[PDB]
């Protein structure tokens, strides 16, 4: 899951 | 004897800031109704919209002030953009864990069900969506309402300002009265 | 290359004050442990205390930020030249009714006794106090210990200071980067 | 009350 860069760091940065 | 009043403040929540002074700069945000919204560069904050980069926008957006449907817009397209990559648990995660989407489906229940739809559908339409208004279109608006929403101040600048005050009383003295 | 922290503060308190943003004063002084300790003039404040004029006094130091043990030293000696006066009446008053007088009645108990006690003798003994250590050199004291307390700042210093970086940029410009 | 002026201003100012 989340192979694109831009969707993990959206995912961390969202939800620490 | 010229005049500007928000700004000042402005300066005032960036000094209490770099001066870790957070519960006064809360107080003072919350009692002139002015935010402090830092971004490195307004161009960065509207390219990094444009280009679809969601991720650092998010993180911008997190530290600033917020009207409820200007973030509502913003996460809605979000999820759009999503659910066209196909991230689609990003995208329902996005439609559940977050505030402006939550707080969309308690004001718009319809919008909700409707992004929701869009969500689990077994293709991403593109045509109709981007066919009223294109993803140009729509990253623009965006990127130009929440501009609007946003400011540049230099690093330090209360105390460059008054270093100036006092190069200016040392070198070109005062008037009298 | 010049600097200073407390006194920005204080511009900003200042700032504040005038702006009635009085939430936002409170929880700064409160943070930074910086008041806004403003009298019209340090001699006048002096001048004041040494003239007597226990009015205009307390009503200033009513503005003020306190230290208990200045202010226990104050209002006592203010009862003091009130039983001298034959002022019982107010002196009593002050003696059960004020805050300092009352943190001296729990933090010193012998002490406050002592002041009642001077209060309920028939004449007042001015040998053995003011023998000891004279009236004036009482309000002196008194009046130094508060006037380190206390800072004189023109009536919108800041937004004088922000006019001035003004002139500073028009008139001789900005150094390049 | 008080026959003293600053007296009086005291009281006013305190109470």
């Amino acid at each position: 899951h989340s192979e694109n860069r831009m969707v993990r760091s959206l995912h961390r940065v969202l939800f620490k | 004897i010229e005049i500007e009043s928000s700004d000042v403040i402005r300066l005032i929540e960036q000094f209490l800031k770099e001066s870790n002074l957070h519960r006064t700069l809360a107080i003072l945000q919350e009692e002139t109704n002015v935010s402090l919204n830092t971004v490195d560069s307004i161009d960065g904050f509207c390219n990094e919209i444009t280009s679809g980069n969601w991720d650092n926008v998010l993180k911008t957006v997190q530290s600033l002030k917020l009207p409820a449907k200007k973030l509502i817009d913003l996460y809605e397209h979000v999820i759009i953009e999503l659910v066209e990559l196909r991230e689609l648990a990003t995208a329902r995660l996005v439609a559940r864990q977050t505030d402006p989407m939550i707080l969309l489906k308690q004001i718009d229940p319809d919008r909700f069900a409707r992004l929701e739809s869009l969500i689990n559908r077994p293709y991403f339409d593109g045509q109709e969506v981007y066919g009223d208004v294109s993803k140009e279109k729509r990253r623009s608006v965006i990127a130009q309402t929440l501009s609007s929403e946003v400011h540049v101040v230099a690093p330090s600048r209360l105390l460059s300002l008054l270093g100036q005050s006092l190069k200016w009383q040392l070198h070109q003295g005062l008037l009298p009265p």
